[PDB]
């Protein structure tokens, strides 16, 4: 026999959204009398309408509550309910999450590994420590679009419990930055090829998408345990349709050694953007993880740059990366290659090599 | 790296 779905706790309901944050909530109630509960404990039914819920009112418990309503049709303000909105396929408990110690950090506070609990999988796990926190889920509703070897994949999205987490596959070899300078005196210039040309596949996907990265950098590049390099932290990232993103209003947190010029100064982000801090990444690459400028202030670089001022070649870099390079950071955005051609060409280096 | 502009 089958317990019955409102005798079920309010853990268990697939319309109970606990920590879904203001923004969602507004895009996920479609039409009238759309509905989902959530906590603010106080739990609240939005139907967008947000109504304050030993028996609950306006029962034994919130589903019996939820289900008298329903079934009843009677109102709550007018407002009567027509369909419970579940939860999307990515979201996953918090106890179906082992966290582990952390592994880094930014703006929203620390990554940690973890496992899934089912089957030991390990995971990067995201944390959010309130506008800001407005823009925490942006990573996870881009990551779900999507599914290719050279980006990170989304895992699942724990949104029932504070703290939120965005959780991810672990690439376990770390950052790429750290690699490089770390293990890169032993690599193989091939290996180096093979690397970037990921990091190029990822990109050319991400473009396809409409997406516009904006920290393309070796340090958000992850390296497998086989030199399988994928890119992360999507914190920033943009999808435009129409291939532009123009930046909002208000200060912007800008890594200016990686940003194209019309990027940092007039705000114009696009797949040409990343672009040039692709050309970066190759210079940062082939320089075994060198810090690119190092002599300059951040301000001076613009400055440098502005002027015509390009990073020289790497020592020993292929005469045919550093061409590649420098057409990346062409100061004209309609004047760099496409990620296609930059896939193309790398690869067409690779194999002569 | 990065600067508030
Ligand atoms: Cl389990
Ligand atoms: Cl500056």
């Amino acid at each position: 026999s089958m317990i019955p779905e409102v005798q079920k706790p309010l853990h268990e309901q697939l319309w109970y959204h606990g920590a879904i944050p203001r923004a969602e909530v507004a895009e996920l109630l479609v039409h009238s009398g759309d509905f989902l509960v959530r906590e603010s404990q106080e739990y609240v039914l939005s139907v967008p309408r947000h109504f304050i819920i030993n028996l609950y009112r306006l029962f034994p418990s919130i589903p019996l509550l939820i289900d008298h309503l329903l079934s009843t049709q009677q109102p709550l303000s007018g407002v009567v309910l027509h369909r419970a909105v579940p939860k999307d396929k990515w979201v996953l408990n918090h106890e179906d999450l082992v966290l582990g110690e952390q592994i880094g950090r930014g703006n929203f506070g620390e990554v940690f590994s973890g496992r899934l609990r089912a089957d030991n999988t390990l995971v990067a796990v995201k944390s959010c420590r309130p506008d800001l926190k407005a823009k925490f889920l942006q990573e996870a509703r881009i990551l779900k679009q999507y599914s290719h070897p050279n980006i990170v994949r989304l895992i699942g999205v724990c949104t029932q419990k504070q703290p939120i987490y965005i959780v991810m596959e672990l690439v376990q070899g770390g950052d790429f930055l750290t690699f490089l300078r770390t293990e890169g005196a032993r690599l193989r210039v091939k290996t180096l090829l093979q690397m970037v040309g990921d990091a190029a596949a990822g990109m050319e996907y991400l473009e396809s998408k409409c997406c516009i990265h904006r920290d393309l950098a070796a340090r958000n590049c992850l390296v497998t345990e086989k030199n399988v390099l994928k890119i992360s932290d999507f914190g920033m990232s943009r999808e435009e349709a129409d291939g532009v993103y123009a930046a909002s209003g208000g200060l912007r947190q800008v890594p200016v050694k990686w940003t194209a010029p019309e990027a940092l100064n007039y705000g114009r982000y696009s797949s040409e953007s990343d672009v040039w801090s692709f050309g970066i990444l190759l210079w940062e690459t082939f320089s075994l993880g060198a810090s690119p400028y190092p002599n300059l202030s951040n301000q001076q670089t613009r400055e440098f740059v502005e002027k015509g001022g390009r990073l020289p070649c790497p020592e020993l870099c292929p005469d045919a990366v550093f061409r590649l390079m420098e057409q990346c950071w062409a100061y004209e955005p309609g004047q760099r290659p496409s990620f296609s051609t930059i896939y193309q060409e790398l690869q067409s280096i690779r194999k002569r090599h | 790296i990065y600067e508030s502009l």
